[PDB]
RNA sequence: GUAUGUCUAAAGUUAUGCUCUUAUUUACUAACAA
């Protein structure tokens, strides 16, 4: 809230369910590169790609809720 | 048992080659790295360093082609087995005490200081110039470094 | 399981207590309480003052005693504890006589290996701390040896780092004598002896150069 | 037993142990050197050291002889038990 | 989380019965989560 606060458009939600991104970074490669890690940078991925290609989003996106 | 006199200057460092190893590498005191034998009739080549200061941890890759070197002016030198022209890294903070590269991929290459922090090179990362990660949960000199055979 | 202490005295749990009672002393209840999971401190000293304490006695009356007894009880009606004082024994036992007269291992061994292990663990965190340290200290002296003896294998001469000084008038006992306070003037002569043991001081060194 | 007597006694016993087997002075600097025997002070010296070394190897015995906790609490219970 | 306490912070002083594999407890600890 406070640092959002450089821009009021964006606004914030609280999410009452719980969504599992604790173990997210429990995936291989995930947690490979975070470990390579060596300094203050960012190294963005495609959290699912074929499956973007094969369907919309939300179907995508509930495979990787399960996962 | 039977004897050789190898370097005359006292601290040495003597180091087989890996499993398959007829070869009797040492690296005295004396400044010098050199090559001997299992074979009776001891045979000499000398893979002589550049670096002033004497030489203390000697280590083979599991390729049994390149050896490591490491010196007290912050000097750690790749050596190639039998014609000695190699990569070389001439610049360090101070003296590495204990060097290792992997018994699986002879690229990847452990070298460990003074300070406490040690320093990983490839084969491509030793042409970059620098590190894929260093460690810093070790807060003495560390003098002391070997991998799980894996 | 957290739970209201109470239950009966398993004889291992006694024992144990006795030796806490050793230990401690019969006026530190709740340490000696601390070291039996089961029993409370106010229990303890109970058990100790009633059943336990050597000093009491559980040998059958005389019929001197008996009579005794019996007439304190006609003449001070059930006050058994100054009863029991009069007679010298615990009061609970002389009740019992008056009367007479009218008509699982695991966990024990939990709390053995645990009290047995305090019992034999006498010193205060301090204590413990300060040993550590002390043969931590030791350990780095060594290293740092290993080091300055690889490096004059190796030729390089490394003088070893004097302690970094805490104070300006920290005082270092190598570099000269701590407080010569030398011994009292000559009265017989002693240039000889002076240099004999000048020479042994020199010839020491030498055989340590050596050594 | 005093140390008034256990002295004298003491005295009495490295006199049997003696039993079994010069002076100069300078009065200007007040250096009185008596010269004396060098073979006799290095037979008391060693005697003495001997004595000593007796004594050292005494204790180590007493010491490995044998209702405590620690090394010391034994003995502890010891000086108590005594009396 | 602290008091507090150590540590580092670079220039070379002239000598020749056991091993093993695991699963369970209990304890302690934990400015780590609940």
């Amino acid at each position: 809230e406070v640092h959002m606060l450089d821009f009021p458009n964006i606004a914030i939600r609280p999410t009452e369910l719980r969504l599992p991104f604790s173990a997210a970074m429990s995936i291989d490669k995930l947690s490979d590169v975070v470990m390579k890690a060596t300094e203050p940078q960012m190294v963005l991925f495609n959290i699912y790609d074929d499956w973007l290609d094969r369907i919309s989003s939300y179907t995508a996106f509930s495979r990787l809720t399960l996962l | 048992i039977r004897n050789y006199p190898g370097h005359p200057e006292g601290t040495t460092a003597l180091k087989f080659l890996p499993k398959t190893g007829h070869l009797i590498l040492s690296g005295g005191n004396d400044h010098t790295i050199k090559i001997w034998d299992f074979y009776h009739d001891y045979e000499c080549l000398r893979d002589f360093q550049g670096h002033n200061k004497p030489i203390k941890a000697l280590r083979f890759t599991e390729d049994c082609q390149s050896f490591l070197s490491s010196s007290f002016d912050r000097s750690v030198k790749i050596w190639d087995t039998e014609t000695g022209k190699v990569k070389t890294r001439l610049h360090l903070n101070s003296t590495p005490a204990d060097v290792e590269s992997r018994p699986t991929n002879p690229h990847e290459f452990i070298v460990g200081l003074s300070n406490s922090k040690i320093l990983h090179y490839d084969d491509r990362v030793s042409e970059n110039q620098g590190l894929v990660q260093t460690y810093d949960h070790h807060l003495s000199s560390i003098l002391a470094l070997k991998y799980f055979p894996d | 399981p957290i739970y209201v202490k109470g239950g009966v005295w398993t004889n291992v749990e006694d024992q144990i207590l006795k030796a806490a009672v050793q230990k401690y002393g019969t006026h530190q209840w709740s340490k000696v309480a601390s070291l039996l999971q089961k029993k409370t401190a106010r229990q303890s000293e109970l058990r100790w003052n009633e059943y336990l304490n050597p000093k009491l006695n559980f040998t059958e009356f005389s019929k001197e005693e008996d009579a005794q007894l019996l007439d304190l009880a006609r003449e001070l009606p059930n006050q058994w504890r100054t009863i029991a004082d009069m007679m010298a024994r615990p009061a609970q036992v002389c009740v019992e006589r008056y009367n007479r007269l009218l008509e699982l291992e695991d966990e024990e061994k939990e709390m053995l290996a645990e009290a047995r292990a305090r019992l034999l663990n006498t010193q205060g965190k301090k204590a413990t701390r300060k040993i550590r340290e002390r043969m931590l200290e030791e350990s780095k002296r060594i290293a740092e040896l290993q080091k300055r003896r690889e490096l004059k294998q190796a030729g390089i001469n490394v003088a070893i780092k004097k302690p970094k000084k805490k104070y300006g008038t920290d005082i270092d006992y190598n570099e000269d004598i701590v407080y010569e306070q030398a011994p009292m003037p000559g009265i017989y002569d002693t240039s000889t002896e002076d240099r004999q043991i000048k020479k042994k001081f020199e010839q020491f060194e030498r055989k340590v150069n050596r050594k | 037993i005093s140390y008034d007597q256990l002295a004298k006694l003491s005295y009495e016993k490295t006199l049997r142990n003696l039993a079994t087997q010069k002076v100069q002075k300078d009065t200007k600097t007040g250096k009185i050197t008596i010269a004396d025997d060098d073979k006799l002070v290095n037979k008391l010296a060693v005697s003495l050291q001997s004595e000593s070394k007796k004594r050292y190897e005494a204790r180590k015995r007493q010491m490995q002889n044998a209702s405590f906790i620690n090394d010391k609490n034994k003995q502890f219970n010891e000086k108590l038990s005594r009396e």
